[PDB]
RNA sequence: CUGGUCCACCCGUGACGCUGAGGCGCGAAAGCGUGGGGAGCAAACCGGAUUAGAUACCCGGGUAGUCCACGCCCUAAACGAUGCGCGCUAGGUCUCUGGGUCUCCUGGGGGCCGAAGCUAACGCGUUAAGCGCGCCGCCUGGGGAGUACGGCCGCAAGGC
RNA sequence: AGCGCCGGCCAACUCCGUGCCAGCAGCCGCGGUAAUACGGAGGGCGCGAGCGUUACCCGGAUUCACUGGGCGUAAAGGGCGUGUAGGCGGCCUGGGGCGUCCCAUGUGAAAGACCACGGCUCAACCGUGGGGGAGCGUGGGAUACGCUCAGGCUAGACGG
């Protein structure tokens, strides 16, 4: 399913802003960037998909994680398309680490899913329907894709590691594996499966996210073809 | 430079510590026997004999674990632990009931022997004792 | 279920206006006598509280010592900052010889004759994580030549 | 010399039952079963925690004042047994076993040990036909533990030997009821025999 | 007139090296001796303030000295409170100064942030306080005390 | 049958007397009218023809650190060069065999020490037998490393 003119869509970026870790995923520098050996992004998409699938056909959540502007809704697309937990919006510190007390807070929100599906008492004060209202406005600003995790995931993917490092280290402290799109300025050695690309361009985020639901969809039943995108 | 076989363990110590694939030691007949020894032993892959620049090296190509679960996935060593005992400031010497067991067992003592370069389980199989050079594990 | 042993519960202050306010830390070591201990160190307002807490510390933190008739596979020597823990292979009519803390650790940890000597500073917590470290560090003739 | 006083606080301070005397240890007039709490004005406030010291210390005063033996000679026995070859414990409660007043208190000659000593002491007692007044005698294997012929006629040792006639005596020993007469067969094991005492804990009071 | 030092060429010598108890030399300021010099400044000193007082701080004066030559003195928070040499162990960034092919690369300095590692912590981190070897110096609870005594040095002060 | 002890270290708690007094104290510390810390008592703990005290030695003290420590701010880098002795020293080959390693051998008295057996009723004590070792003398052997003598080398150092 992976393709091989990814290359007409990212092959990496960034001047010397890298991590030498990164060293052996680069090509050359050539516009005074980091660009990105694409064969060793062949490669590890091989070893990566290959895990991707696996936990799909078995039946296992994979929550995914992005918070940059760019990858914002990108992922609430092609996550919702798995039927997969997301977290889009604010990275809360112990979702995973502490995840029972944060699930606590869908509770909440699922108590005022309930509550406002009416009546159950309008009959409260005038001030106050402002208020909870504003409340699950807020919930669903952040618990949104979270809610769907009843439990600890099984793996996650994370867009940005360097810039997720708290949800890598969280899933890392508690064993759970990590799959990442990470360019030269991310840490390899924290990253399970890498797919080593450019995680900025929107379009590469596509490629590579997209592409992975089509494995998670196709493994545990039926298929399908184009996924919603900007261009 | 006033101990090349210190520098050598040295060489190897700070390579393994940051987990490169091999390390150039500049070379030398009684190098290449200890090394001779670290690989027979597996605590190293192997070396060749390279040229830096138009000078005899030793290439030592390094072993570690397998890649580790948790917050810290950075491999076990396979040489945790490599010094030497015998120095241009103190020379030591063993006779063959001296020779120490290194980590009970788990770790090797290297010697140099008027029968040449030998493991502790060498030099007391073939009775003699000799320098202690180093020890490894 | 395993066996638990508090090694030190102690109080401590912090300063405030009209006086100092406590609260209380607990070293507690977990063990079953086969192989497995663990160490967590709790806090908190009360005694058993903290005492509690650091039960579950204790046994989220485990570490698997690898034990042969009762003594450890080999001679290990750990740092934890200034706090040194010698360990050492003892036969069987030994017996565990070493201070109380480490004599907790080791014990639960099925450990049964063994040589032991604190060196350095001798703080009870820095030494109980030296010598937790110490059996982390613990390996088998399986072991190492699986390795190499 | 020994002991020599007030036997049942001993049993109450050690928290354990201590066989001391004999008869009495298995009737209802038993201090353990009355009042199963440390002598003194103190017995019935609440223990608070004690130190592992203080527990080690209890463990070896129980093994010690089971024999009535002195804190010098219980030592050197102790001494005799580390440097000893093999496993110290064992060794130790051995060689504590082997002392004649005990084997004598072991055959069923005496009720007590404390009986068995004055039995020994006055020479009622015989080692391979050998007369041996002294409790510290080292009883080896092979060895005849007799009744004085010239003391056979006691009621004592008769009453306590009457109650020997089928009684099971411990693996490592025999006795010849009737004939008056008993032998050590070996050095018994720390599990041939079942003191209510943790010997490691014993270990480690000295080692301090 | 004269020292150190860096670079490029890779031309010559062929381990000729490192350190270094003693020794020798250098060694801020203040101070000393002989002689000059003396504007400004300024110990001591004199006066005015301030203040409860003010042998100070502030103000107005003011001599050594501060400067030059020669000879002494040999101390210091003489500090990076970090001996010298060599090898090894991510990088990012500013800068000084060489050589490239001048994007940038590579030498030698001077900073900052940081990999691994170290550290009691603070912090250090290719200008190590990391990992190693060599040699030197030094520490071994606070005060008494850098005192006394002895010795050596100094004109003295006083130094070791 | 006695002696010490019962605040924590450290095993053993209460009543009275006292009221920063009398006194205790190895360290930390106790005593100012409800003292488990002084004095007695009851009780308890520990040893027992002994128990405690003073003195001194080794230990705990990796607190002189060979095993086995340190020196930015804790005590600790010489104010800095220069250099004498000394310590230490790159790559290859050969001679010697000094250090070093191995074997043989002599010496290592007896007592003591350790294992076994045995004798005094046991023990202490004593007898009998057994196994060593370093160290040094001698003989033979080994040559990797260190040393030395010899010959090459250019990677250190120096020079053009
Ligand atoms: S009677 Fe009960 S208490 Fe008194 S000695 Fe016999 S066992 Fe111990
Ligand atoms: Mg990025
Ligand atoms: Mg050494
Ligand atoms: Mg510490
Ligand atoms: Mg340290
Ligand atoms: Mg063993
Ligand atoms: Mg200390
Ligand atoms: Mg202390
Ligand atoms: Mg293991
Ligand atoms: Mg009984
Ligand atoms: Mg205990
Ligand atoms: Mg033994
Ligand atoms: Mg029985
Ligand atoms: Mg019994
Ligand atoms: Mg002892
Ligand atoms: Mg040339
Ligand atoms: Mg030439
Ligand atoms: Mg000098
Ligand atoms: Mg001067
Ligand atoms: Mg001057
Ligand atoms: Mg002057
Ligand atoms: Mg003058
Ligand atoms: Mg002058
Ligand atoms: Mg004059
Ligand atoms: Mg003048
Ligand atoms: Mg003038
Ligand atoms: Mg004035
Ligand atoms: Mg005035
Ligand atoms: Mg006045
Ligand atoms: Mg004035
Ligand atoms: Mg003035
Ligand atoms: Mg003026
Ligand atoms: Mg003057
Ligand atoms: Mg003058
Ligand atoms: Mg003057
Ligand atoms: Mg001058
Ligand atoms: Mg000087
Ligand atoms: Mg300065
Ligand atoms: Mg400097
Ligand atoms: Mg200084
Ligand atoms: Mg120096
Ligand atoms: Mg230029
Ligand atoms: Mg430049
Ligand atoms: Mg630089
Ligand atoms: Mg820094
Ligand atoms: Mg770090
Ligand atoms: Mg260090
Ligand atoms: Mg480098
Ligand atoms: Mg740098
Ligand atoms: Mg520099
Ligand atoms: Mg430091
Ligand atoms: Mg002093
Ligand atoms: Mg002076
Ligand atoms: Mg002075
Ligand atoms: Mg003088
Ligand atoms: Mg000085
Ligand atoms: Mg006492
Ligand atoms: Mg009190
Ligand atoms: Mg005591
Ligand atoms: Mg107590
Ligand atoms: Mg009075
Ligand atoms: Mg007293
Ligand atoms: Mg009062
Ligand atoms: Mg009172
Ligand atoms: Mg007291
Ligand atoms: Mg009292
Ligand atoms: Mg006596
Ligand atoms: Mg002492
Ligand atoms: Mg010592
Ligand atoms: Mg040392
Ligand atoms: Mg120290
Ligand atoms: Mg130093
Ligand atoms: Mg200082
Ligand atoms: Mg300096
Ligand atoms: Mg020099
Ligand atoms: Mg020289
Ligand atoms: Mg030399
Ligand atoms: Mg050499
Ligand atoms: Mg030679
Ligand atoms: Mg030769
Ligand atoms: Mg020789
Ligand atoms: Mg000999
Ligand atoms: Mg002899
Ligand atoms: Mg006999
Ligand atoms: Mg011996
Ligand atoms: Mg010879
Ligand atoms: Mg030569
Ligand atoms: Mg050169
Ligand atoms: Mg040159």
């Amino acid at each position: 399913v992976k393709e091989l003119l990814e290359a007409g869509v990212h092959f990496g970026h960034e001047r010397k802003r890298w991590n030498p870790k990164f060293a052996r995923y680069i090509y050359a520098e050539r516009n005074g960037i980091h660009i990105i050996d694409l064969q060793k992004t062949m490669e590890e998409l091989e070893r990566t998909f290959r895990f991707i699938e696996d936990l799909a056909m078995r039946g296992g959540t994979i929550l995914f994680v992005g918070t940059k502007k760019q990858a914002q809704d990108i992922v609430r697309m092609e996550a919702e398309r798995a039927g997969m937990p997301y977290v889009n919006q604010r990275w809360l510190g112990g979702m995973l680490t502490n995840f029972k007390t944060i699930s606590q807070r869908v509770h909440r929100l699922e108590e005022l899913e309930a509550l406002f599906a009416s009546p159950e008492i309008e009959e409260r004060p005038k001030k106050e329907q402002v208020r909870l209202k504003h409340e699950l406005e807020r919930l669903q600003k952040y618990l949104s894709g979270f809610r769907l995790l009843k439990r600890l995931p099984d793996a996650i993917f994370v867009v940005d590691p360097t810039k997720e490092a708290i949800a890598v280290r969280e899933a890392r402290k508690l064993f759970i594996p990590v799959i990442a799109l990470a360019d030269t300025d991310s840490d390899p050695d924290l990253v399970d499966y890498i797919i080593p690309g450019n995680d900025d361009a929107i379009r590469s985020i596509q490629l590579i996210l997209s592409r992975a639901v089509d494995l998670i969809i196709q493994a545990r039943g039926g298929v399908v073809e184009p996924s919603p995108s900007y261009a | 430079l006033t101990d090349p076989i210190a520098d050598m363990l040295t060489r190897i110590r700070n390579a393994t510590r940051v987990y490169k694939e091999s390390t150039d030691v500049p070379a030398s007949r009684f190098k290449e026997e200890i090394l001779r020894i670290l690989a027979r032993e597996g605590f190293i892959k192997g070396y060749e004999r390279v040229d830096v620049d138009g000078k005899p090296y030793l290439r030592v190509y390094l072993k570690y674990g397998p890649r580790r679960q948790g917050p810290d996935p950075r491999p076990e060593q396979v040489i945790h632990h490599i010094r030497r005992i015998s120095k241009p400031g103190r020379r030591v010497y063993v006779g063959v009931k001296e020779i120490p067991r290194v980590r009970r067992g788990l770790g090797i003592a290297i010697l140099s022997t008027s029968k040449g370069v030998l493991t502790d389980r060498e030099a007391r199989k073939l009775g003699v004792g000799g320098e202690l050079i180093c020890e490894v594990w | 279920d395993f066996e638990e042993k508090m090694i030190l519960i102690r109080r401590t202050a912090r300063m405030q206006a009209g006086g100092r306010r406590f609260r209380f830390g607990a070293l507690v070591v977990v063990g079953d006598r086969q192989g497995r201990v663990g160490l967590g160190f709790g806090k908190a307002p009360e005694v058993p509280l903290a005492v509690q807490k650091a039960g579950y510390y204790a046994r989220r933190n485990m570490v698997e010592v690898p034990l042969q008739n009762g003594t450890i596979p080999h001679e290990i020597e750990v740092e934890f900052g200034a706090s040194k823990i010698v360990l050492k292979p003892a036969a069987p009519g030994t017996g565990v010889i070493a201070g109380a803390v480490p004599r907790a650790i080791l014990e639960l940890a099925g450990v049964t004759d063994i040589l032991t000597k604190e060196l350095g500073s001798r703080n009870p917590i820095n030494i109980a994580y030296a010598t937790m470290e110490a059996l982390r560090q613990l390996r088998t003739k399986a072991d190492v030549e699986r390795l190499r | 010399g020994r002991y020599i006083g007030p036997v049942c606080r001993l049993c109450r301070r050690e928290g354990v039952k201590l066989y001391l005397k004999g008869e009495r240890c298995y009737s209802p007039k038993c201090a353990m079963e009355r009042r199963p709490y440390p002598p003194g004005q103190h017995g019935q406030k609440r223990a608070r925690r004690p130190s592992d010291y203080a527990v080690r210390l209890r463990e070896k005063q129980k093994l010690r004042r089971i024999y009535g033996i002195s804190e010098r000679q219980f030592r050197n026995l102790f001494e005799e047994a580390s440097k000893k070859k093999g496993v110290t414990g064992s060794v130790f409660l051995g060689l504590l076993e082997s002392r004649l007043d005990n084997v004598v208190y072991r055959l069923g000659f005496a009720v007590s040990r404390r009986q068995a000593r004055q039995l020994v002491r006055h020479g009622h007692i015989t080692v391979n036909g050998r007369r041996v007044d002294l409790p510290s005698y080292r009883v080896r294997p092979g060895d005849e533990i007799a009744v004085a012929e010239k003391s056979r006629n006691l009621e004592l040792i008769r009453q306590n030997l009457e109650a020997m006639k089928g009684r099971k005596v411990g693996p490592w020993l025999s006795l010849d009821v009737e004939g008056m007469k008993g032998k050590f067969l070996r050095l018994p094991d720390r599990e041939d025999l079942a003191l209510p005492v943790n010997e490691q804990l014993v270990i480690e009071f000295y080692s301090r």
